[PDB]
RNA sequence: GCUUGAGUCUCGUAGAGGGGGGUAGAAUUCCAGGUGUAGCGGUGAAAUGCGUAGAGAUCUGGAGGAAUACCGGUGGCGAAGGCGGCCCCCUGGACGAAGACUGACGCUCAGGUGCGAAAGCGUGGGGAGCAAACAGGAUUAGAUACCCUGGUAGUCCACGCCGUAAACGAUGUCGACUUGGAGGUUGUGCCCUUGAGGCGUGGCUUCCGGAGCUAACGCGUUAAGUCGACCGCCUGGGGAGUACGGCCGCAAGGUUAAAACUCAAAUGAAUUGACGGGGGCCCGCACAAGCGGUGGAGCAUGUGGUUUAAUUCGAUGCAACGCG
């Protein structure tokens, strides 16, 4: 989650949140519990995951 | 008056407005501004630039402390939050730790139904 | 403009001073495809303001017409389902363009006699940018900073 | 009698199988306090709402309830419904390896009995979030909706009821046989284990396909192929899974289950097109960028209407209206 760096720094260049937090998790959890529509977009999602 | 010089930016940028803290290691806040407060209500209060105009207007409201680090803490998503950084060390500031502070539940709470628009 | 990029065609230049940038200014101001008379009006007119600003004659012009170039304009977008009103860098033909498009409509706005005066009042006015065509760009400007926050 | 079906024993393996108890960490809400100050929240935009009685932001301390990120996977387990932190206790099944034992003990199953999501019901708790009802704000012609702000039952626990779902692989159970390929998962044996190998042999499972079947679509060794055993169910659409009666249920209702009348269709799959406020690519003064008009005035001319003895007939969205 931190970063930090010596006085050689210029740009931010924080793409830990590109790996974890910001993109996916956080908009996931924004909208209804279901158990329905999870079963079916990861049903989709690993049918859509094909040669 | 009370000469500070090191605090913590807490950005708190979310859909609609990102409201940029600047406090002190303790936590005690020592000015703060939204970036509805800067003119710009509504469609125009979500963007990157009216953040980073609320974090101008941040980095003035604390010249009465002297301020020269401080630690970044980055809550939610938002159109702001990264350009907001930006205009802190646009403001003269040595930004030292750029942590992101964003609450997720190991499932805790149900989310809200909504939103069949 | 869907398909076809275009060339451009080339204008003669002003058969007084060899400017094309005059050039364009007589073929903005002019009606009904009536050259003579727009140039007659030209000729008139920038002579009284080179007669009045004492500069001389192209450079009062570029003057006057230096303080009407819109720097950046709205336009909009229709993308989200939205209408924006952007802000976006005007092109230096466009930038011209505009500012002779401004100055001689404002010029027609007036109420003076002759249109050689209007329009030496109107460029004279856009000297010490207090006329008409700066408070067009005035407010072009108005709205591009206004909504400053679409980039 | 016999062991090739079924079962028992020995040793292990994997597992969100079940029931009971405990605990942990993030987060939301609330309460108390510090800093701090003019907004916060929300939306397509807004407003209702919260806020100088100090909100939102931020830090500290506390309470409480529910759910258990990452692992997480057309992964696993379960008869099905379903089951997801970690730990303990009680407990069910499956699978594998070698050997021993019983010796047809098997398969299916009307009535019967049990289990059976969610919502709902009863009694007693609990109640953080979410949220039928409800209220307000918007949107709209209207808006008893979608969107926003609140919000009660409910969702959570104990015990009892209900007894249903697109309870679905829309595919009953058990057994046998019939070309292949790529995986996943869990065992086991053999070989230099010369490593994240090579060769087999089981259990469960995913995708694609051969013959065959199929109205076609597709199924395809986990069959919708080729057979056998037993069960359940169907007989045109509507009326109608409704009424009456019976049984069950506290109720809601569940189950069993018609007829009169009425239609000549209703239906399945696929084809061609058209259409879409579906998707991709592309064009035209189509939009955009501009310049000049029309709609306002007077007149010209055509038309509708009205008038008239007649105001000759025809043309009438675009593509009729100085048109024939």
């Amino acid at each position: 989650i931190k970063v930090r760096e010596n006085e050689p720094f210029d740009v931010a260049l924080r793409r830990f949140k590109r790996s974890c937090e910001k993109a996916g998790v956080l908009a996931e959890v924004r909208r209804r519990e279901f158990y329905e529509k999870p079963t079916t977009e990861r049903k989709r999602a690993k049918a859509s995951a094909v040669k | 008056r009370k000469q500070v010089s090191d605090g913590v930016a807490h950005i708190h940028a979310s859909f609609n407005n990102t409201i940029v803290t600047i406090t002190d290691r303790q936590g005690n806040a020592l000015g703060w501004a939204t970036a509805g407060g800067s003119g710009f209500r509504g469609s125009r209060k979500s963007t990157p630039f009216a953040a980073q105009v609320a974090a101008e207007r941040c980095a003035d409201a604390v010249k009465e402390y002297g301020i020269k680090n401080l630690e970044v803490m980055v809550k939610g998503p938002g159109p702001g939050r990264e350009s907001t950084i930006r205009a802190l060390n646009a403001a003269g500031f040595r930004i030292t730790n750029i942590t992101d502070v964003t609450p997720i539940p190991h499932n805790g709470c149900r989310p809200p139904k909504k939103r069949r628009v | 403009p869907r398909r076809r990029v275009i060339g451009q065609r080339k204008i003669l230049p002003d058969p007084k001073f060899g400017s094309e940038l005059l050039a364009k200014f007589v073929n903005i101001l002019m009606v009904d495809g009536k050259k003579s008379t727009a140039e007659s009006i030209v000729y008139s007119a920038l002579e009284t303001l080179a007669q009045r600003s004492g500069k001389s004659e192209l450079e009062a012009f570029e003057v006057a017409l230096e303080n009407v170039r819109p720097t950046v304009e709205v336009k909009s977008r229709r993308v989200g389902g939205s209408t924006y009103q952007v802000p976006v860098e005007v092109r230096p033909v466009r930038r011209n363009a505009l500012a002779m498009r401004w100055i001689v409509e404002a010029a027609r706005k007036r109420g003076d006699k002759s249109m050689a005066l209007r329009l030496a009042n109107e460029l004279s006015d856009a000297a010490e940018n207090k006329g008409t065509a700066v408070k067009k760009r005035e407010d072009v400007h108005r709205m591009a900073e206004a909504n400053k926050a679409f980039a």
